[PDB]
């Protein structure tokens, strides 16, 4: 949040070290205000705007419909966790160590541990 | 009772997938133009420590939801040149190009009805600006009316709308023949159903507003905080130390610093709770999308109420909004009913049809559609005898095969 | 490992060792020395705990969801769109992992396509039929029948074909004829 070579000022901030172009180029590192920046063409941090995809479009028709030749066998990998790790925090053990008096101060907060 | 009419419905649904950001660090909220503050907290420097990698955690699973419920395809369709889709005018969820944004008259309408940081409640600023979303609502909208659900699995393959909706029909039951004999029919309970969520719409969000209204309360519980002195007798700690010596202040500026890290705790840990719920919400909205508009769900009470259709995706801020095309009967009589006929002995059960009856004559047609045909052969099958049916009539079958040996 | 720096950190005292108190100060005047130690550390467990909580959520969220696709997409065929994987999934295979599990989905994506027109119905002698589960369409003036998905050209015949009222109902139809095996076998 700071009023503003290679000075860029958006919405999100102001960044000092990156040339603003006209091109549009695939997102990479997130910056802010749909402003992506990466390590493109001598090559050097360049900032520029985030392209959503190829634009293309599907001639519609009335009488004609495509029909699939060929098939193919896409084998996919997914992750999902299971289960994780299991610890156990004791009262008589972090809170206090080899005392006396520790432990008797211990006893009014007894709900709490339990 | 065999429904003889039908009718079409929309149906609304507001469901929430993602919030607000908003960043606090212990250097604007617990300490101050002051010295001394700093000094102690770097004995609970750990508390902060942890507030500053859990407030951090929230904003980057926003932006990861906003990619499963908005971003199923690698392409951007746009909308096709020719307005003609098969007799239906489609204008109120395409893009209007004379409006200053790529938005439709329906995403516009819902538009309207949905200090701080100096004391350490800084606002992160959302990645994807209000003009990314809608490109991606549009692409979606362009894929249902001339693919449908070929485009999300492989390459884009062209149909007719004209025929692509007799494919959405038969996924109920209903045969094809029927939308053909009844295309005016549809064309106008479409366009009038439309009409009917536009006049709504115009004259209710209420499950993207009360989660704005949580989010500014809890704020402004933190900025009441500030302002207590927390058993002593100011709060600002440049009046503090121009009243009395840090030798003696410290029985007063040690309470304030805990009793803001009460404040701090409390405040994220309501913040974790809240992200869980956004984050169930947005794992249910992203199943929808690929179920209710990719592809026809058969699923009840899940896109809409009754048969599901198609569907039509929009954009809401902080939200989404689905337009489910759900199917209704109306208008049914009372027929009598048979399990079976018995010809020369053999029993005749049906394949995908029942038996129906006036009173008179002997028909037949299917589960869904009051159809009436003559008792043909190859429409059922024989299965032994008569005498093994408990409920069973007489009646003499037509048999299709005897006037063609003629 | 935040919770061994909480056992080094004085919480606003002189020291952070409990045996340091009792030795360079009074028992009747520690008793202030050692409740800031306690209370400072009752903090970090009643937080450590509700971090446990809201990650066991993530955990059981993630087994429930997992638990679904075990007996589903392995057990079985799920009919559902973009469920088991990204495309038609078939047959699945699970594989082991430590603290999770990895799923193996096989897909069923077509590859190139052609074009071809098509018709929603077709005239004979003033009636309109209609296809079974296929779709009518046509390389050349030829008209032949294929299915939705592959590629298989057949004969247009009655028994894929059938009538449903006349010519006059149906908007944008086409007319051609119609092969009926029915007639060679009775010549």
């Amino acid at each position: 949040d700071v009023n503003c070579s290679n000075v860029f000022q958006t919405r999100a901030g102001c960044l000092i070290g990156a040339e603003h172009v006209n091109n549009s180029y695939e997102c990479d590192i997130p910056i802010g205000a749909g402003i992506c920046a990466s390590y493109q063409t001598s090559q050097s941090i360049i900032a520029y705007t985030m392209s959503l995809g190829a634009e293309n479009s599907v001639a519609y028709s009335n009488n004609s419909i495509a029909i699939p030749t060929n098939f193919t066998i896409s084998v996919t990998t997914e992750i999902l966790p299971v289960s994780m790790t299991k610890t156990s925090v004791d009262c008589t053990m972090y809170i206090c160590g080899d005392s006396t008096e520790c432990s008797n101060l211990l006893l009014q907060y007894g709900s709490f541990c339990t | 009772a065999i429904p003889t009419n039908f009718t079409i419905s929309v149906t609304t649904e507001i469901l929430p997938v993602s919030m607000t950001k908003t960043s606090v660090d212990c250097t604007m909220y617990i300490c101050g133009d002051s010295t001394e503050c700093s000094n102690l907290l770097l004995q609970y420097g750990s508390f902060c420590t942890q507030l500053n990698r859990a407030l951090t955690g929230i904003a980057v699973e926003q932006d990861k939801n906003t990619q499963e419920v908005f971003a199923q395809v690698k392409q951007i369709y746009k909308t096709p040149p020719i307005k003609d889709f098969g007799g239906f005018n489609f204008s109120q969820i395409l893009p209007d190009p004379s409006k200053p944004s790529k938005r439709s008259f329906i995403e516009d309408l819902l538009f309207n009805k949905v200090a701080q940081k100096f004391n350490g409640l800084t606002v992160l600023p959302p990645l994807l600006t209000d003009e990314m979303i809608a490109q991606y609502t549009s692409a979606l909208l362009a894929g249902t009316i001339t693919s449908g659900w070929t485009f999300g699995a492989g390459a884009a393959l062209q149909i007719p709308f004209a025929m692509q909706m007799a494919y959405r029909f038969n996924g109920i039951g209903v045969t094809q023949n029927v939308l053909y004999e009844n295309q005016k029919l549809i064309a106008n309970q479409f366009n009038s159903a439309i009409g009917k969520i536009q006049d709504s719409l115009s004259s209710a969000l209420g499950k993207l507003q009360d989660v704005v209204n949580q989010n500014a309360q809890a704020l402004n519980t933190l900025v009441k905080q500030l302002s207590s002195n927390f058993g002593a007798i100011s709060s600002v700690l440049n009046d503090i130390l121009s009243r009395l010596d840090p030798p003696e202040a410290e029985v007063q500026i040690d309470r304030l610093i805990t009793g803001r890290l009460q404040s701090l705790q409390t405040y994220v840990t309501q913040q974790l709770i809240r992200a869980a719920e956004i984050r169930a919400s947005a794992n249910l909205a992203a199943t929808k999308m690929s179920e209710c508009v990719l592809g026809q769900s058969k699923r009840v009470d899940f896109c809409g109420k009754g048969y599901h259709l198609m569907s039509f995706p929009q954009s809401a801020p902080h939200g989404v909004v689905f337009l489910h095309v759900t199917y209704v009967p109306a208008q049914e009589k009372n027929f009598t009913t048979a399990p079976a006929i018995c010809h020369d002995g053999k029993a005749h059960f049906p394949r995908e049809g029942v038996f129906v009856s006036n009173g008179t004559h002997w028909f037949v047609t299917q589960r869904n559609f009051y159809e009436p045909q003559i008792i043909t052969t190859d429409n059922t099958f024989v299965s032994g005898n008569c005498d093994v049916v408990i409920g069973i009539v007489n009646n003499t079958v037509y048999d299709p095969l005897q006037p063609e040996l003629d």
